[PDB]
Formats: structure tokens, C-alpha cells, sequence
RNA sequence: GAAACUGCGAAUGGCUCAUUAAAUCAGUUAUCGUUUAUUUGAUAGUUCCUUUACUACAUGGUAUAACUGUGGUAAUUCUAGA
RNA sequence: AUUCAUAAUAACUUUUCGAAUCGCAUGGCCUUGUGCUGGCGAUGGUUCAUUCAAAUUUCUGCCCUAUCAACUUUCGAUGGUAGGAUAGUGGCCUACCAUGGUUUCAACGGGUAACGGGGAAUAAGGGUUCGAUUCCGGAGAGGGAGCCUGAGAAACGGCUACC
RNA sequence: AAUGGAUUAACGAGAUUCCCACUGUCCCUAUCUACUAUCUAGCGAAACCACAGCCAAGGGAACGGGCUUGGCAGAAUCAG
RNA sequence: GUCAAGCGUUCAUAGCGACAUUGCUUUUUGAUUCUUCGAUGUCGGCUCUUCCUAUCAUACCGAAGCAGAAUUCGGUAAGC
RNA sequence: AUGUUACCGCAAUAGUAAUUGAACUUAGUACGAGAGGAACAGUUCAUUCGGAUAAUUGGUUUUUGCGGCUGUCUGAUCAGGCAUUGCCGCGAAGCUACCAUCCGCUGGAUUAUGGCUGAACGCCUCUAAGUCAGAAUCCAUGCUAGAACGCGGUGAUUUCU
RNA sequence: UGUACAACGGGGUAUUGUAAGCAGUAGAGUAGCCUUGUUGUUACGAUCUGCUGAGAUUAAGCCUUUGUUGUCUGAUUUGU
């Protein structure tokens, strides 16, 4: 099996291929939102605790929130809903999901840390991937920084040098 | 191996332990036993049925399973920079916002530059 | 200035004549019995609601996409996770 | 021709609109302040009217058939009252009530190699026949049903199901 | 062809064929119940009876319980 | 079964085998009337066992006008 | 009935059972000009028959166990009687089903047939003496009963009778 | 006269489907009350909800018992 494991404050990520079966099978028969010991999957987890996010079983078809099974269904979903984009405004569409009990019919497992246990994590902890981007509004930046409601945005702006040749330029 | 779920009763079917229905529609029932076998023949509702966990869940009946949601009683505490602000500068600017002194100097010249700008504006049109 | 958010439009065109014999249709009336985006012409002194501190108006709050990357199916304009 | 337009009393509203939008140009007063004012626009926005529409609607008119003369009303057929729905009238639908309504001046039923019309061939006149078919109005998207989005669809080069 | 012929609605515990339903008739049998059988106490017949009661072949009135030659042969008995 | 005129492209016999002929069986049908007319319950089916083999199939083999497949003839064989 | 009684055994004799097919593979190979088209071994399955068993499923249900239903009687209720087991639904246990499941042995002598050496018949010949392999055959292994007049081994064998 | 036996009781396992009794600001409603409510009260009224996966039955050919109460020398026969 495969443990597509994130830690969001690092904002990294990576997948874990899995055996240990029945260090597995303690996920089976679990809900999205729950939390299991990272010692009882794995000693290299000792101490960490995971989220159950959710997870793509066998044909990609993801698991959804709030169904409370873990076999497939058929639903008419519609827009603001995970597991289905509209190609178009007004259509609801018929598409096949698994739902929110986990079992051996998935194959890639999506988990979140909430708690760092005592150890070290290779590509999750001991990396920290940076916010990609700097807030774009002013007053975002204002109270990001904590300045006050006067103390020029303008000049706090962020600038990102790139060259694109020799010369140089935040854009 | 595995263990399923009593349409009717809903209850773990150990392997083999139990029968199976394949409707026209293709709907796969199972059943832990005849019991639920014949009242679903006869088409009854579990959830009136009484024993039943549709009938249990219904009536809200051992009802351990749900708690509360937590709250957090603090902030995400991250006043950090965004990335091209160079964050201690940037404290230190917020800090000497207070004082403004030197914003409102800023506005005075600017100020006088207005006035002046209308005058030699007027000039101009003179 | 791609992609993406957004706004429009995608209900026109085009094709066929299966349906349908007071039905469509044609002329002829009404809406004093109704909707109408869009255009076009005009049109919002009165929004502090124990209305005195209850509240920035040189102006307020929230994502979320695109993107970063983890990716999952044999396949889908398939999609989740951070 | 109105209980019209429109105005005011008294309240109702889970609260509707009353610009936190954008490009250019930068103009004037000095109470010398980033004070105060200012233009040409785009966008959207409550109401009314307009325009392109849309839906219902009055009179008249449709081929052959009586080897189809009674038809309609159980469970709407005709009307009325009240209400619901509609964007709107109204059996459109319901509750209740009267039992009516169409018919040889051919109802109703059947058939149609029938979509209709503007028109075409053909002729002294009269006329007969055709007219799916370039324009107008209708219907449909393989048959049916349903519905979301939307001002506008019962959309099908859009969704849901069944066949 | 009133020694009646040809039809004939309805009627028939009439004879016959097929279809629908239904079914332990059947594939293929199983299970249950009461009354029996069964054992006991008590009562207590009948039919039938040359004598009796193990098989094979032989021949024989041509298909024997008996005779012949072989096989075999172990008290008394219950249910069927 | 014997014999073999002929058929079989040619060749009587791989396989068939007319005309002639020797036998077997008692599952037919006759013929007979021994037993049985002071009664042996009389067709078939159903059920159920057992037996024979003149073997349909299956086991092993031989021959062929048997390339292979398929087939035909024949042997031990009645286990199934 | 064998001296008694109990236990462990032997095993004469009799009975006997396992049967057939398919599929994949061998192999589109061999063979065949082509057309078409094999086989042994191996594997998985089934047919028929048999012998057990009841975990599962099904059936059966006087558990007259639980609940309900009708009519009627017990003043009404509660709880019950009668209804040739009143009726329905569930229903354990037990019984039971190719309607369910499990299992169904391997060695020798042989036939037919093909052969080895081998004379008669100075050759030759499977035969005459001798001899090899060989079948759903036969007999043993195995399985069933155990001679009630077949047997063996072992234990304890009565007292103030 | 004992890791003895038996009848009851208990526990478990199973079957069934939520007992009677009480209460209810539940209840189609219909009548009557008046201080005419805002749960108005009262009589009747299937049924519903809570105590209640409650209650009942459970070896008779289920399992198990630190429990309770009892039982435990009647007859006949047998010899190498």
C-alpha cells in the first residue's frame, strides 16, 4: 500500500510505500478526520500522530467525505464538492466514488501530521518547502507583519529578484 | 479475509456463515440469516423493526460513538515576513511607526509641495 | 502576456419534416391578464439602527483557483491529498 | 371605460437598491494641509418607459371518411364559489356545489405516400393539381420522462434514469 | 336420412385434446404429529393342517421338502 | 461356420461373399398334447435383484484398400 | 452349554467397488502435397456408484419457545381455555439433502497379444522343454462380519456360606 | 461418603422481539367545565414514546457451577 503523507507547516510531503500488514491493518476500518499512532504503523513513526485525509483506492476513485462506507457508490454530485470539476455551470454529474471507511481496496493512503513525534522524518520534517507566494493585498500584508494601519504596505512589499539575462528585477 | 455488513440487521457475516441475494438491478444483499432473509422477502422496514440497528441508530440508542469538536484556544502565531521584507527590518519599521513624526514630516513636504504645486499651477495658466 | 478565476454568450445558426387534421398555420384582436437579459432615455441628499462610542470610510474580512509539489487509475476534459 | 397613473396615513421584510470597481489625464483654491476641490471615460446598479423578443388570446378558414351516430363526465367532462400554483388570467389543480356541455349546419372515431403558409405547373374565364423542399411560423435531436444553470431551454454538438 | 340424417345455444360427478395457474405426481427424497404395531396386566378367536419343514444337479407324470449323488448340518428364539 | 463364382481401379479372402452345404439356440411362431380343468391368479408397465454373452461402450491387443483423424474386422474379456 | 466372570486379541471362512468423461498442456506439434489433424506422461475438474457427517446453507418444527391475529368463554384489565396441533411470522436442538460437505489403497500371478534363446526339420521358427513383459482380468494388500460346537493371552477367582 | 451423584437456584450460550405497571406539555378527536386557557381543566379514546435489545423460555439428548437441599447395603445366582 502507499501513505501519501504531508506535513503542512513544513508544507512537505511524500509518499511511503507500505507493508506491514497487519501494521495496516490497524488503518482498516477507519474515517477521514481520525487520528492513529504513528508507533503502531511504524517504529521509524514512533511517537508522530497522523490525520486520516483521505485516499485514491484501486481506479483512482478517491475517498469522499461524510458517506460512511468504504465501498464504491455512484452519486449526482454538483459544484462545491470535492472528487468532481463541472465543465460547465448548472451540471450535476453521476460519478463513481469510494467512500469514507478505509479497507484493503485502497492502494494510496493521504495523511496529515498534526504532532511531531520524537524522531526525525527524512523528506517531511527535517525539510520545509517556503510559502511559494507573498499576500498580495495590503492589508493581509499589514497584519501579517503586525505594523499598524499606516506603516506604507508600499515600502513592506515583497520583491522576488529573477534574472533574465544579466539584468536583474523583482517583478 | 473479510467481514460485511447484514443489509437487514447490520451485522459482521464471518465467511461463509450466512446467504447471499443478487437482484435483478444487480443489488448484492447478504444476510447473517434466514431471519433477515424472510422479512426481507416480506419487505419490511428494518428501521421499524425494533432489534435493528437501522431502528437503534434511529432512535439514538448507545450513543458513544460521537463527542464533541475541538477548539484550539490560541493564534496561528506567525507574524513572519512575506518572503522579501527581511522580517527583524521589517519589526523594526513597525516599531518605529509609532512616532510618526517621520511619515508626517513626509506628508508636510508633500504638503507644501501641493501648495506650491497649485501655485505654480495658477502661474502657468496665468 | 499562456494558463486560471471572473463576466458574457453557448437558447441564435444549421439539419430534417417523424409528429400534428380546429391542432399547427394565415389573416385579424387583446394583455384593463403577464415576463423581458440586452441596448436606448430618464432615475437612488434620507444606509451611524439604546439611531453617544454600539462602527476604518484617505476604506474592511474570507478564501480559492491558476501555480508548487505528493500523487492514485488500464482507460476518462478521471481527480484526491498538502 | 378601472379598485388606472400617482400621492398619504399604519405596520409588515427572514431585508431589497442607495458604487469599498477600473483606464486615462492630471486641472484649480488657498484656511500652505499628501488639506480641499476637478475632467474624458469603461463597468455595474433600484424603478419607469422604450426596443429585439416571449407566452397566452378574439372572429374566419383545413384533406377523405357515416362499412363511424351518438360523444364527453368513473379518477374534470360544462359552469360557479373559495383556495392553491403561475411571471400572469383561467379546471391549470384541488375542496364543495348545480348537472350539465357538442351533435345531420356530420359532433365523436378512423385514415392521410398531411407539418402549415408565402407560393409552383397549368389554363380564355371558371378551375384542377402540387407545395418536405432557399422566406415566415411550428415540431424534433434515437423514443420517452425529468431537471439544473440561466433573462431566455424542458437545451440534447447540457446533465439523470429507463428502453 | 323418424332401422332418422346434418348442425345445434344452454346443461352434463359423460369420453377426449391443448393452454394459464397450481402443485412432493415427479427429479428425490426428508421431517413432524395422533392412532397403531412394540412391551406389559387382563381377556382371547380364526383360516389352514397326509407327515413335516436347508440348497444344487439328476432322473422322474418331462419345474422335488422327502428318493439318488453331492453340499452341508449345533439348543430354544424376538421383531419384521 | 465350410467352399469360393464374383465385387473390390488392377487382386477371390483387407472387407463383402450369390449359387450349394454343415451346425448351433430356444428370446419368436408353429407342431405335439406328457403334467395341470375338486383352478399353478392371465399382457404390459413400475419396482428390484441376479445370471448368460452371440461385447454397444470402457481396459489391453492383432489385421486393413489404417498417412493422421475418423472408421471397419477380429481376440481375451460380462469386471463396469 | 462348555470351571465362573471381566478385558485384550488372533483370523478360518464368506463378502468386496470404485466407474467413465472433459478441459489446459504435450501441440495446431507429429502425420499429411494440401485439406485437416494425433498420442503417452503431467495438472485441474466433472459423471455414475458408494460410505460416512451435520461446521455452513436449505428443509422440517408439538421446543405448542417468543410475538402477533380472528371468534368465543372466564364482570373489565392482567393472564388464560376451547377452535381434532385454531392461523400466521420467526424458530433453536435433533433428523436430513448430490439441495450441503468430506473420503473412496497398492503389489503379485496371468489371459489375449508381442517376444528371448531354441530344436524337431543339421536352416528356420515365441514352444515342444525353459523364459520376458503384459489388461477394467485373477489373487493378495486394504475394507466389512468374526466360526454363536475355531483358538490364544491376561486379571480376579467367594469361609466363618 | 467422594476433584461422588441427583433435584432446584445462579452464570453463560442461544431463541424471540422490547413484558406487565407507571408516567407522559404524545395522541385522530367527540362531548362537558369554567376564573375561556394559551399544557386550561375533566370523561372516553386505537395507538405512540421512556423506564425496555426489555421481559419470557433456555436440555428435556446445550455448557458450567467455590451455591442450597438431599441420596448412597434391597434381591438373586455362580466353582477349576
Amino acid at each position: 500500500m502507499k501513505l501519501n503523507i504531508s506535513y503542512p507547516v513544513n508544507g512537505s510531503q511524500k509518499t511511503f510505500e507500505i507493508d506491514d500488514e497487519h501494521r495496516i491493518r490497524v488503518f482498516f476500518d477507519k474515517r477521514i478526520g481520525q487520528e492513529v499512532d504513528g508507533e503502531a504503523v511504524g517504529d521509524e513513526f514512533k511517537g508522530y500522530v497522523f490525520k486520516i485525509s483521505g485516499g485514491n483506492d484501486k481506479q483512482g476513485f478517491p475517498m469522499k467525505q461524510g458517506v460512511l462506507l468504504p465501498t464504491r457508490i455512484k452519486l449526482l454530485l454538483t459544484k462545491n464538492v470535492s472528487c468532481y470539476r463541472p465543465r460547465r455551470d448548472g451540471e450535476r454529474k453521476r460519478k463513481s466514488v469510494r467512500g469514507a471507511i478505509v479497507g484493503p481496496d485502497l492502494a494510496v493512503l493521504a495523511l496529515v501530521i498534526v504532532k511531531k513525534g520524537e524522531q526525525e522524518l527524512e523528506g517531511l520534517t527535517d525539510t520545509t518547502v517556503p510559502k511559494r507566494l507573498g499576500p498580495k493585498r495590503a492589508n493581509n500584508i499589514r497584519k501579517f507583519f503586525g505594523l499598524s494601519k499606516e506603516d506604507d504596505v508600499r515600502d513592506f512589499v515583497i520583491r522576488r529578484e529573477v534574472t533574465k539575462g544579466e539584468k536583474t528585477y523583482t517583478k | 479475509m473479510k467481514v460485511e455488513i447484514d443489509s437487514f440487521s447490520g451485522a459482521k457475516i464471518y465467511p461463509g456463515r450466512g446467504t447471499l441475494f443478487v437482484r435483478g438491478d444487480s443489488k448484492i444483499f447478504r444476510f447473517q440469516n434466514s431471519k433477515s432473509a424472510s422479512l426481507f422477502k416480506q419487505r419490511k422496514n428494518p428501521r421499524r423493526i425494533a432489534w435493528t440497528v437501522l431502528f437503534r441508530k434511529h432512535h439514538k440508542k448507545g450513543i458513544t460513538e460521537e463527542v464533541a469538536k475541538k477548539r484550539s484556544r490560541k493564534t496561528v502565531k506567525a507574524q513572519r515576513p512575506i518572503t522579501g521584507a527581511s522580517l527583524d527590518l521589517i519589526k523594526e519599521r513597525r516599531s518605529l511607526k509609532p512616532e510618526v513624526r517621520k511619515a508626517n514630516r513626509e506628508e508636510k513636504l508633500k504638503a507644501n509641495k501641493e501648495k506650491k504645486k497649485a501655485e505654480k499651477a495658477a502661474r502657468k495658466a496665468e
